[PDB]
RNA sequence: AAAAAUAACAACAAGAGG
RNA sequence: AAAAAUAACAACAAGAGG
């Protein structure tokens, strides 16, 4: 548990543009609203919500840093 | 019948081209799709209501250094999905790519460098080119539907441009430029929106600003729109008018058998 | 948790939703109820949708939190 | 479980005709004879157990709604 | 484990020929040597053991009873 | 736990052939090197490290226990 | 997970190029940097966030041992 | 060696065929799957053990209006799966589909609405042929073969009526009727069991209940055994039997060299 | 890129357009085929080698009395074969019909009565409607695709006609009339190349000779090209020019995607 | 011999608008050039040349009549 | 030709509607009214000439006799 | 020419029904009134007089010899 | 002439023939007559076949020419 | 009698001809030579074409007796 | 007649590969054997009689004469 | 009961694999049909009795300069009739088809230009794929089985190639060339015999000649026998025999549930 | 009603149903 | 390399090969 939230908090705080993989290969772009240990929210035109469990990769469009 | 209206425009900075009446021309058309290509202009400056059109939905891209291009786009129709940047380096630090993704259709403004100010934005271009030519590549084994609005640049073949006879080895015009696009509308079978109702040249998108350009037409034509081919048959109408225009480039207006919806 | 009251926010508005599911099937509809494991669909016959099985929900309207 | 179980016990209860999507896209007419926590009988013509993370949907051939 | 447990022992002591539908779409057909939490140890040629998170459905060829 | 860790001990020790058919269908021949709850290390020119909760079967290539 | 972790960190610290495939088939290249409980950060040229419960094998380019 | 036998008899309402003696006939002529159409009746009073053939299995589709439609299958051994409708709403709700599921075939009943009512009649013809064409187009991707003993109420080319210069407007022999069937069995690649056999003329099914129709054989032929393309070199026998008869139409007994298995 | 140039021109009189300009105007078109409706004048009368233009050929179908009808064609090309009259008793004498056989395609003009001048031009124009209609479904079988300029004088929805509400029972907008064409286009399913090309109205075909009518614009919407399946996708450029007009009717142009080979 | 001859000579002296269909159903319109005793020649936009053997019927557009 | 033409004179003497059959099975209708060696004028509403190396069958529609 | 003569004279006179198939192959079965060296005349309800150049094959229902 | 040595060949040697029509069906027996204009072949009733519907005539066994 | 003068005008000057047959087959080129029974065309290969095959003949460029 | 004899002795002659059209549109392709006034009989694997009125178009398969 | 077997081994040469010992080792397999592909001889010179089997007819086509095709067919039963070449240019002047045409099925016989050679060799290999496509969508609607016994040079799928991340730029695992054979079995119906019996990996046809490849298996899956859908229910046992081979290809065993007739 | 099984598509803004 | 056979399209300006 000690490294995922850190790094989506990170990926929410200077609200990069990022690429979520779906495990059937589909690319979601937006930004990340907020998050839980199973639920992801994404800011595209639209406000979706992803579950973990289908998530594949989390990619961002600019080199990131972590605290 | 469906009436989808497209208007691809280049206009070369939009602070240079509003002040010749962009917007109030851009208000009185009821388009659908607005495609903006090299805005010079930062996501902040499109922000106040002296750029915005109202009922119509504005989404830009700009440049790191946006004294270099950027692109926008604007639909009444708030879109499923839009997207910015190619997937490399030489588009997403440029603006030089955004795709917004309806349902069954997406239309893409696309921007390239002029590859006219020495070598090094030639190379560049090429660059640009060759993965460009393998994103296209990748994404042909899609299901839906592209368009897109793009300024490339360079012309297609011997017909396309006037005098071409001295233009063989001007940026523009060269070999490997032709090259490319004989590649992409032959291998990867791309077809565009201009050839489909116009099978014949005298009709261009740039001219330079000079007077000889102004009135013994000096043109080259580089505003495309380039298709897969499941959608060339629902083209009805393009239209480039010359003297209404607020830029260097001449606008693109195109209207589509297709219904757009979300 | 930001699922239930989002899920709570989808319902008590009743927003027509999307459910795209782990292979690619959308299914439009209401939602009826939601509990730990299940989503339920509401249309001309309502179904129950596992949560395991569900890649993404899109609302058609912009709703907020 | 609070809600999972009253829906299925009213599919069993009335011998409603179900038809369970599977994540495949595989699609099983029957009509549920038990249920545990974990897996569901459909009896077509040879009685089977379903595993429920198999499972995507599980809709009804005529609309019945919950107790 | 309600009903987890007494069907495959059906399957089991009475040596039924079983059909396990994996969740690829791969139908498996042998007998039930045994199981646990987690596993079916198949019996055919040689003796598989398949993961219960890739059954989606175990299918007899004679119908059995609790 | 119960069955498959006596089962996975004894294709290591006697040194058996096996085969491992993952979720999405596809087979990995090799030996196994260890193995704990949800890690399998295959064995061949390259060690790999099969996740468990992505296969589907063992498959020997001898008749074993 | 008391042999899992073992080998990612021999992984991370000898700094392996390594080919992560996925559930669906999909090769990923880079290096391994930082795993927790749940996820691997992959690295490339950007630093993505791979999650476990996607991935199949982890293959390493050169053949390493065990510490 | 091995042998399989589909009778495929319509039977205009199961209980007046069941009063002229279908039953006992049907136990005496070994058929391994009898597909019975226009049942017309519900399912709660097919399992009355009147209709209970022995050694057979009986699964029925009922319509929501019991007397519209109702469609049965015996079947020799268990099939591995018996599944109903079709999908799309003039089959699902009336009752005019169900197929049992075998080894590496499937046998399925198919009845439809004959058209010959009214024009709402023929206007729900054409809508199911449609419908029914989109589902079959889709089939042709899975391994599963198929075989749809149909009672199709249409007639193919001029052989299959009898003085069809007089016949070329009644429902069962119009124009676009034979345009669904010649593209169902030319371009589709599908093949009519009856005529994989036996090619030649005065070969009938139907007749209409005027007894100066029945004397001088002025005859249909509307129920078919149509056929996936994997199965057109294993009929050996098709016939109509002619006097046999339990309702309007006659029966159709294909012999198969296909082994059926569970 | 292929570029067919027909024209169908309704003139009412040959003559009486001429003297207001056809032939001058026609013969800077470089038309490919052209399709006089109405010529209201014999064959000898268009021996006069003013009407031979340049390089045009002639072939021309007269009535008996010849102010009644008459067609005529002017073509570069020499056509493969070129035919005249349906074969009924209202097409022949008439001079209603003209068809140019080219090779893969055949051009047809064609003229019906107006059936407003007395009711007995009314029952001639329902009679040569139903057996047209009959010659149609007799051509529906034949491969070969077939382009019918022809001014049917009807017209064929309610986006149509201007004044809607008492167009109901005057000739030329009445209930089976609006059926022919509504089987036409449906159940039999023919298409036209005016919508192909524009699926909005506000565009007529036909003004009465008064000032109100040329002035605030009383039109119908007469001069169609009706295109059997096959040819629905070729059309590019439909045009009707207004105030250049040589009769009550309007001239109608269009450029097909086609290559017209002897 | 004894009615082909007049017939088709009638059909020559008056230009009318003959149809020769042949035994495959193809339909010809044009005029009769001249014939023999085997062959025709028919007038359209090109003169066509048609055996008799593959003559099916001859039949006039206006009624005519034999003397 | 000593048969057909007695049959051929008989359908005109009396004048029955005759259905000709060609040899691509297209059913003319008419009234004979002359015939040659090879040639049969069918009379109609226009009168057409029917060649005889082309016609399959001659069917009168009441029945005669020679 | 010489052995086609005694055959339909045989098929006339034990009265066979013989079904002749034409040479598009349409089979027109009834019983042989009467033959020229150009015509056959059948009947079933109506005599007609069939061509012998557009016949195929001649085929009786019951064997019967030539004498 | 080879018409009548390649058909008393296959009289007289009794060789099962398999002759095919213009309109494209064959007619499988053997040859027991032929005229100038006729074909009779044996396979159930006697058959007589016009030489103007013969496409070819094809053996099952290969035949000489005296 | 009108049949080889026609063909003689026609094959000298060698018009590119089509013979149509009584199929419908087309059959462009140039002929060669004929006879009493039989043509003779040439487009790549001289073949032989039987006039009682032969439907129509109809030349190209519109020539004179 | 006095061309067709010629040109199909030419064809034996040289044993030239023939495809023979029927007038059904049925190509056969062998080698002329042997002929008369009537019948041409061809060898592919079988010999076989051909009648000439059956016949419309005889095809070589390389250039002669 | 019934059954039948068909070896399609490519040769690289019959005087170059016959000196290995192809003749006694065929004689000894009782094959049916034995289908030789790549000759690279005329047929002249397999007249002599060197080539001869016993019990087998011998039909050859050869090329024009013989060492590009050659192709052989030896039958047990001497067929209905042998014809050679499809009717376009790439095939019958280079001889790459042969056909032995049978009771109900006709068994034939297939080469294709590798493409491995240079560019040339590629185009005139997508030029044949095209026109071989062309020829199967013509003979889809005859009646007669086809049995396409052919060296295609393609690998379909990724199961067919060993390591295809590195094969993707070679020709035989291109994408128009895997879109070609993707087009045949999956849209136009037809089934590959191979993978009707066996679905598994590591069945190979075809291996370079250096040994890295061979004795490690890196090898490709090359010469396929491609079925009408009447016969894939027929195919019994499809193997690829790994060490008896006689030059770089693998000969295909394949034992069909057919009886073999006339 | 389901391929005894594709040593593996740096990735189908998503097939009302592989 | 060919439907042991469409009681019969008032009619396919014509399938370089039905």
């Amino acid at each position: 548990h000690s490294l995922q939230d850190p790094y989506l908090n990170t990926l929410r705080k200077e609200r990069v543009p990022v690429s979520i993989y779906l495990v059937n290969g589909i690319k979601l772009q937006g930004q990340i609203e907020s998050f839980d240990q199973f639920v992801i929210l994404l800011k595209n035109t639209v406000s979706q919500m992803v579950y973990k469990h289908a998530i594949s990769t989390v990619v961002p469009s600019r080199p990131v840093r972590l605290p | 019948g469906p009436a989808m209206r497209i208007i691809s425009v280049n206009v070369n900075g939009i602070q240079a081209a509003a002040e010749r009446g962009l917007l109030s021309w851009l208000q009185a058309q009821n388009a659908d799709v607005i495609c903006l290509q090299d805005t010079r202009a930062s996501a902040f400056d499109l922000d106040d209501p002296s750029f915005q059109l109202d009922g119509y939905f504005l989404y830009a891209c700009d440049a790191e250094l946006p004294e270099q291009g950027g692109v926008a786009l604007y639909s009444r129709l708030q879109p499923k999905a839009v997207i910015s940047g190619l997937g490399f380096e030489t588009a997403d630090r440029y603006g030089r790519y955004l795709q917004a993704d309806f349902d069954k259709v997406s239309i893409a403004t696309l921007l390239l460098p002029s590859g006219q100010s020495g070598d090094e934005s030639l190379n560049q271009k090429f660059k640009f080119m060759d993965d460009f030519t393998h994103y296209l590549s990748k994404q042909r084994r899609k299901r839906r539907e592209y368009i897109y609005c793009g300024s490339l640049y360079v012309a297609h073949q011997k017909m396309d441009v006037k005098n071409w006879r001295e233009c063989q080895q001007m940026p523009g015009f060269l070999a490997p430029e032709r090259a490319w696009l004989d590649e992409v509308f032959g291998n990867l079978g791309y077809a565009d929106a201009l050839r489909e109702v116009s099978r014949e040249g005298d009709q261009f998108s740039w001219w330079p600003d000079s007077e000889q350009a102004e009135m013994l037409n000096l043109g080259w034509r580089f505003d495309y729109q380039v298709l897969t081919p499941g959608l060339r048959r629902f083209v009805r109408n393009a239209k480039l008018p010359r003297q209404p225009r607020f830029s260097q480039h001449a606008p693109l207006i195109v209207d589509y058998d297709w219904q757009l919806s979300i």
